């Protein structure tokens, strides 16, 4: 099987930069079956470059590609906001046709902290039986950010589970949901429920908290 | 110009699912057909190819024998039937060819498909409970938190669609019982937070369930 | 005076794939074509231009005696003027032709459990065939801009299809053996003669 590793993992660049993404194959493949896709989060693929270096009919002038043996490239001139999404690298000459990792193109801007609150349990939800508490980051950069659960001031794992947004068009942000769920015995046998975020943008990490039952 | 593939489906493990690609607007009949998918969030994986004309199919070492791959011309559409479907073989499954003429043929994979979503999972069908998350006592945030439903496809909107700037809402998580869990959440003024109110409502299709919620600060 | 040995076409052991159809040149013979039409053991003779007991009483320099298997939904395409994967890249009878197509069921020895899948036919050529062309290339078809260079894959297909004969098929997909007699004169040395 002919595996495909993509570099870099992921790039971040600011609009009207050059971007150069590569493919590179663990034995050398036929440059006649080599093609590059551009797939955004919901959609099918498109194709970008076909034979590994001719342009999909089209496809605007910024994209083309080049490479040979085991190296292969991708390169944007001038990235239009249009081109933001992921890029993936599908050789097709030697069975199996496998495809690369793929990498991200997100788009660059300044540090933003995050803007974390922290929702306690629903009333109607301890009447059903079990008790989420969510902890809500929005609207920062970069995607890295570390949410610990800290219960009585306590640090607890094995029911947290979190999901991330994807990068938003106009302020160029991700938001994180990270919700804890228990039960409702579970619930009733601490007091105070925290939520203590880490990221760049913030000089100390960031712990919003509550005390059961009282608002 | 086009290729079209059948609607979602939800199987039972165990059982087969058999998705198909209607070819529209080029020479169906000289081209080849290549069945792909991806994980959601992951990357993409080769399952197999057909050769249109010839009918004569290769698969990865992963599906040799569980994957079929076939066409009807007649109706120039090509199928790809997974059996012995496994957890892990939720997806969703992508067909693709080269557009091609009465004299030659594209030297890549052009024409895609639209993608078809196969969630294999013993869970059986059920409806979300909707619970308000209530804004914190210089501007707040407030949603609902749907939880507890299967199959994944879910609508939410506010104030039947009236609010729509600051809203996210996240992709669904799937926790340990096999349903489904996600929150919507958006961000007002917290001026605006005494003089106007706010309803969210969950469209499930599949258990047709229309649920509306308020979100009530204290 | 000898007899002709249509023993060796019509009762030869094996027969040719279509596109690779055999073909034996028959002369020097006399040859007593009622005793076929009445074979009853045919379910294709159809003959064009000559009658078929009529000529039974004419003389030509050469006859042709033209075989190979294909399956019965394709006899159809083994008669002038007529379209398919068959008559376009296999065997092609001309317009003007002057002879006989004669068809039988060869279930029973060209089928085998499992698929005998040693008869091909044509599936891939670039032009159609001309009258009586016979074409046993192998090379890979380019169906794109790409050579193949003798290899197979995307847009690089190998030409010839197996039919893959079960015994189990409906009559339309079972083996059917074919002679296409053509009758030749030229110079008329008249070798091949009636009673
Ligand atoms: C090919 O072989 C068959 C069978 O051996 C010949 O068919 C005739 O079959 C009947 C059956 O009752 C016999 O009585 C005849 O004697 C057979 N013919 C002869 C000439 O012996 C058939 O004639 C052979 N030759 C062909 C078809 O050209």
């Amino acid at each position: 099987e002919i595996v495909l590793t993509q570099s870099p993992g992921t790039l971040s660049l600011s609009p009207g930069e050059r971007a150069t993404l590569s493919c590179r194959a663990s034995q050398s493949v036929s440059s006649s079956y080599l093609a590059w896709y551009q797939q955004k989060p919901g959609q099918a693929p498109r194709l970008l470059i076909y034979g590994a270096s001719s342009r999909a009919t089209g496809i605007p002038d910024r994209f083309s590609g080049s490479g040979s043996g085991t190296d292969f490239t991708l390169t944007i001139s001038r990235v239009e906001p249009e081109d933001f999404a992921v890029y993936y690298c599908q050789q097709y000459g030697s069975s199996p046709w496998t495809f690369g990792q793929g990498t991200k193109v997100e788009i660059k801007r300044t540090v933003a902290a995050p803007s974390v609150f922290i929702f306690p349990p629903s009333d109607e939800q301890l009447k059903s039986g079990t008790a989420s508490v969510v902890c809500l980051l929005n609207n920062f950069y970069p995607r890295e950010a570390k949410v610990q659960w800290k219960v009585d001031n306590a640090l607890q794992s094995g029911n947290s589970q979190e999901s991330v947004t994807e990068q938003d068009s106009k302020d160029s942000t991700y938001s994180l949901s990270s919700t804890l769920t228990l039960s409702k015995a579970d619930y009733e046998k601490h007091k105070v429920y925290a939520c203590e975020v880490t990221h760049q943008g913030l000089s100390s990490p960031v712990t919003k908290s509550f005390n059961r039952g009282e608002c | 110009m086009q290729l079209v593939q059948s609607g979602p489906e939800v199987k039972k493990p165990g059982t087969s699912v058999k998705v198909s690609c209607k070819a529209s607007g080029f020479t169906f009949t000289s081209s080849a057909v290549q069945w792909v998918r991806q994980a959601r969030g992951q990357r993409l994986e080769w399952i197999g190819w057909i050769v249109v004309g010839s009918g004569n199919t290769n698969y990865a070492q992963k599906f040799q024998e569980r994957v079929t791959i076939t066409r009807d011309m007649s109706t120039s559409t090509a199928y790809m039937e997974l059996s012995s479907l496994r957890s892990e073989d939720t997806a969703v499954y992508y067909c693709a060819a080269p557009h091609c003429s009465s004299t030659i043929c594209y030297d890549g994979f052009d024409i895609w498909g639209q993608g078809t979503m196969v969630t294999v999972s013993s869970a059986s069908t059920k409806g979300p409970s909707v619970f308000p998350l209530a804004p914190s006592s210089g501007t707040a945030a407030l949603g609902c938190l749907v939880k507890d439903y299967f199959p994944e496809p879910v609508t939410v909107s506010w104030n039947s669609g009236a609010l729509t700037s600051g809203v996210h809402t996240f992709p669904a998580v799937l926790q340990s019982s096999g349903l489904y869990s996600l929150s919507s959440v958006v961000t007002v003024p917290s001026s605006s937070l005494g003089t106007q109110t706010y309803i969210c409502n969950v469209n499930h299709k599949p258990s047709n369930t229309k649920v509306d919620k308020r979100v009530e600060p204290k | 005076t000898n007899l002709c040995p249509f023993g060796e076409v019509f009762n030869a052991t094996r027969f040719a794939s279509v596109y690779a159809w055999n073909r034996k040149r028959i002369s020097n013979c006399v040859a007593d074509y009622s005793v076929l039409y009445n074979s009853a053991s045919f379910s294709t003779f159809k003959c064009y231009g000559v009658s078929p007991t009529k000529l039974n009483d004419l003389c030509f320099t050469n006859v042709y005696a033209d075989s190979f298997v294909i399956r019965g939904d394709e006899v159809r395409q083994i008669a002038p003027g007529q379209t398919g994967k068959i008559a376009d890249y296999n065997y092609k009878l001309p317009d003007d032709f002057t002879g006989c197509v004669i068809a039988w069921n060869s279930n029973n020895l060209d089928s085998k459990v499992g698929g005998n899948y040693n008869y091909l036919y044509r599936l891939f050529r670039k032009s159609n065939l001309k009258p009586f062309e016979r074409d046993i290339s192998t090379e890979i078809y380019q169906a794109g801009s790409t050579p193949c260079n003798g290899v197979e894959g995307f847009n690089c297909y190998f030409p010839l299809q197996s039919y893959g004969f079960q015994p189990t098929n409906g009559v339309g997909y079972q083996p059917y053996r074919v002679v296409v007699l053509s009758f030749e004169l030229l110079h008329a040395p008249a070798t091949v003669c009636g009673p």
